[PDB]
């Protein structure tokens, strides 16, 4: 049968925060990616 | 104007799916590091 074969490992993570002077809560962008981890 | 902005991972683009050649790319220092913030601030330029 044939399989077609997708390699793993889909976009990278960025991190968006404020200054450390403002708060600590920081907002994570996944780029190119349906919601999985969260 | 504006180019294509294109941010390469160095860590899956050099070693695909491997640890043992990210341990041996590690040895290497920042080429990964520097060449990959070099790629970020061509993106950041491009949108300024
Ligand atoms: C945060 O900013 C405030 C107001 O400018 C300043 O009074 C304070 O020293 C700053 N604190 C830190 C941790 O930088
Ligand atoms: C993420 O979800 C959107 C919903 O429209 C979809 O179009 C997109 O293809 C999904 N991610 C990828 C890279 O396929």
């Amino acid at each position: 049968e044939i399989l077609d074969i997708t390699p793993c490992s889909f976009g990278g993570v960025s991190v968006i925060t404020p200054g450390t002077n403002t708060s600590n809560q920081v907002a994570v962008l996944y780029q190119d990616v349906n919601c999985t981890e969260v | 104007v504006s180019m294509t902005k294109t941010s390469v991972d160095c860590t899956m683009y050099i070693c695909g799916d491997s640890t043992e050649c990210s341990n041996l790319l590690l040895q290497y220092g920042s080429f990964c590091t520097q060449l990959n913030r070099a790629l970020t601030g061509i993106a950041v330029e491009q949108d300024k």
